[PDB]
């Protein structure tokens, strides 16, 4: 995780760095809910 | 930007209806997730995104 800082890891249980475009962009990414969570 | 390759195009569906009748699932190879901007070049079809 802790990728650079244009990238954000989109869960916990594996690493996955993705855009930070794309949270709160309107869909999960990702394994894990924190794209749209408590934007 | 993704480093996009091998980009090949089949049709799913297309009626030449007035709305976006017609939809083509690109398959590509990147290097990196990222947004990248599509355009179609020939005007006979025009995109949605
Ligand atoms: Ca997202």
């Amino acid at each position: 995780r802790t990728c650079r800082i244009h990238e954000i890891s989109c869960g916990a249980h594996s690493t996955q760095c993705i855009p930070v475009s794309w949270r709160c962009d309107g869909e999960n990414d990702c394994d894990s809910g924190e794209d749209e969570e408590n934007c | 930007a993704p480093a996009v390759t091998d980009l090949s195009c089949q049709v799913v569906v297309c009626t030449h209806s007035s709305d976006f009748g017609g939809v083509a699932t690109l398959s590509y190879k990147t290097d990196k997730p990222g947004d990248c901007a599509v355009h179609s070049h020939s005007n006979v079809a025009t995109l949605q995104e």
